[PDB]
């Protein structure tokens, strides 16, 4: 009933983790439109490092393309491809 | 026990 | 090479997802301490509801206890049990 220290420390250490991101977060200039889904699942560096002086940063990145719907008011319904940045590897580095 | 890498146990206890 | 719409929609829709949470956010009366790890993995509601009139909120919660290392000035390195809130179910509900 108690998670042991090494399991917690290893599970929370800097690594790529599926993160749910709002599309307006990645592309603020498109806040004028409506997307469906409004958020997408992306692999992004997350977790903590052994020291507050370090930070979890990506060391390998790539683009992933998803089928997203977008619609402007009183206008036709569009479906197309949208690219998002994904993090493939992460490391604790000086900030 | 480098500080930029995931630690094992002994890094914590000693 | 493209994630299909239904796949994106299902995976991004409001549900409990492994989130990495800083301990200080969860224990604000202990911001004096240094914790190791400084963050923990917890199940928390995430994703979108695909309607600005709705938000993703927890409807069922439970506790989980983890071994965390703790230290503060005038004290030595301790290891102790800390309980955290988890989300077992989420639903989309008006704002
Ligand atoms: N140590």
């Amino acid at each position: 009933e108690v998670v042991k220290f090494m399991d917690v420390y290893q599970r929370s250490y800097c690594h790529p983790i599926e993160t749910l991101v709002d599309i307006f977060q990645e592309y603020p200039d498109e806040i004028e439109y409506i997307f469906k889904p409004s958020c997408v699942p992306l692999m992004r560096c997350g977790g903590c490092c052994n020291d507050e002086g370090l930070e979890c940063v990506p060391t390998e990145e790539s683009n992933i393309t998803m089928q997203i719907m977008r619609i402007k008011p009183h206008q036709g319904q569009h479906i197309g491809e949208m690219s998002f940045l994904q993090h493939n590897k992460c490391e604790c580095r000086p900030k | 026990c480098d500080i930029h890498v995931l630690w094992e146990w002994d890094c914590f206890e000693k």
